């Protein structure tokens, strides 16, 4: 099973537009399924940039990884721009679980080495070293679009 | 325009949203439903400025801004025990301890 | 509707019930193990966080509006995160 | 530019290997294996491909060594659709569809040579 983008060869013009506190990362996934990084966006930045109908993008936090929203969801497909509009890519922060905002916060203030001294329950050990990543994501995905075809 | 407040007397915190246009009065209804004291036996307060009943929140100087979910801004509740108010009293949260070595 | 949360330094926080049922522990301590929950674990400065969370969640979730950063402090954030942990949110 | 004529039933032969490679379909997606190996990319599209892959070739190259008889044996024109298979295998990684497709292609050409050949 993969989430790729189509070989449409038909240009779409978009508008990545940050609307998160993060430095975002665009993620491209190619005609095989594997990620590609884009160059970053600083927060309260947006760029216009070519892409083609049916080419799927993701968004993180371009540190850590995080997941961020585009357009309310995980996955962006440009479709034909209509009246020389480009499509608006509004890439926003998920509300996060108060449990996930801690892990981000705690993961940025301690190094992976270190986990293991914090005086935690060992389920949360665990939950730290679950380090947010594309990849696993893409595998989350990809069973969750097999309904949307 | 909504307002994200903490209606706090003694160890007491109330978490409620209003509108930048409702009054202080209404504010006191919500507390009167919540701590079943009338408004004539309260007093709101915006830091130390007793807030008049007939003042919107707004013209006491609340904003959505300033009065965020994430972080709401604060009222203190006095409340008339027989003849006269307490003075304002709003007892702090706990202290967090000593940032431990891996975090620094 | 409101609910009366309590912290272990004796902290009285009311929440609205639809606020505090964004924790699925703290729904099942309301049916069962009044409308008053203790928490004999949680001080004072995690719990005010914690409902102030309820707030953000209830507000922004399902909003077009633009989503905020939830912020935490570095000395609160081993705590808040043992809270969520056992709070289920 | 055009060598010398070989004998018509080499050059026939060939041909219809070439052809059938060409027409190959995945048995269940009806997907022609050949399409992105007719034609080499533009230098300007795929720099990396020419600083990576020292002899360049494609099936529209192929055949026009068959018509100018640059091969003198089915030998000769197995190599250089080995080549094309083996460059499009350097070029990309192992279990993408244009590595995994090239694979398929080597023993299609192999499978269909041993046919033509046997057909008398
Ligand atoms: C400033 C800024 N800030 C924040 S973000 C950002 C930004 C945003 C965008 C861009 C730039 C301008 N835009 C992009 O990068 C966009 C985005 C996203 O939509 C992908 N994309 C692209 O441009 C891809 C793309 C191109 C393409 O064109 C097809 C019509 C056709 N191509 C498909 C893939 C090729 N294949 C060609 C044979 N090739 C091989 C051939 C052989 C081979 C052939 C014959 C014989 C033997 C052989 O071995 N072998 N191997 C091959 N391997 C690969 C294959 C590739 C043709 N459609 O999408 C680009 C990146 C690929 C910039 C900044
Ligand atoms: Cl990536």
């Amino acid at each position: 099973p993969v989430l790729r983008s189509v070989n449409s060869r038909e240009p779409s013009q978009v508008i990545f537009c940050n609307r998160s506190p993060r430095v975002v990362l665009p993620v491209w996934l190619n005609f095989d399924g594997e990620p590609q990084p884009y160059p970053t966006l600083p927060p309260g930045t947006g760029r216009r940039i070519h892409s083609y109908r049916g080419h799927l993008w993701l968004f993180r936090d371009a540190g850590t990884h995080d997941g961020l929203l585009v357009n309310q969801t995980e996955l962006f497909v440009p479709s034909l721009n209509v009246d020389g509009q480009p499509i608006f890519a509004n890439i926003t922060l998920p509300v996060y679980t108060l449990k996930e905002r801690c892990l981000q916060v705690v993961r940025s203030l301690v190094k992976p080495e270190n986990y293991r001294r914090l005086d935690i329950v060992r389920s949360l050990y665990e939950d730290l070293e679950d380090h947010p990543n594309v990849q696993k994501d893409l595998e989350r995905l990809t069973q969750e679009r097999i309904a949307h075809q | 325009m909504d307002v994200f407040l903490m209606i706090r007397r003694h160890k007491t915190t109330i978490f409620t949203d209003a509108k930048e246009s409702s009054t202080v009065f209404e504010l006191k209804r919500i507390v009167e439903g919540i701590l079943k004291r009338p408004p004539d036996e309260q007093r709101l307060y915006k830091d130390d400025q007793l807030l008049d009943d007939g003042k919107t929140l707004g013209e006491c100087g609340f904003t959505s801004q300033t009065a965020r979910p994430q972080a709401p801004a604060t009222v203190g509740l006095a409340f008339r025990a027989d003849d006269t108010f307490e003075a304002l009293c709003i007892e702090p949260f706990s202290s967090p301890p000593e940032l431990p070595d891996v975090m620094k | 509707m409101y609910v009366k949360l309590i912290s272990s330094d004796g902290h009285e926080f009311i929440v609205k019930r639809e606020h505090a049922l964004t924790s699925g522990t703290i729904k099942a301590m309301l049916s069962g193990p009044t409308n008053e929950v203790n928490f004999r674990e949680i001080p004072s400065h995690v719990l005010s966080k914690v409902c102030m969370y309820f707030t953000y969640k209830v507000r922004y979730t399902n909003s077009s509006t633009e989503i905020p950063e939830f912020p935490i402090a570095p000395e609160i954030a081993l705590e808040l995160l043992m809270a969520a942990n056992f709070l289920d949110c | 530019e055009k060598l010398s004529p070989n004998p018509p039933n080499l050059t026939k032969k060939m041909k219809k290997i070439v052809d059938a490679v060409i027409k190959y379909k995945d048995s269940s997606s009806g997907r022609q294996l050949s399409e992105v190996f007719i034609q080499l990319p533009s230098r300007k599209e795929l720099p990396e491909y020419y600083e990576l892959i020292r002899k360049p070739v494609d099936f529209k190259k192929i055949k026009e060594r068959i018509r100018n008889h640059k091969y003198r044996s089915l030998n000769d024109l197995e190599k250089d659709v080995m080549l094309l298979c083996q460059n499009a295998q350097t070029f990309n990684l192992e279990g993408s569809l244009i590595y995994e497709d090239s694979i398929v292609l080597q023993s299609v050409f192999t499978s269909v040579r041993q046919k033509i050949e046997k057909e008398d």
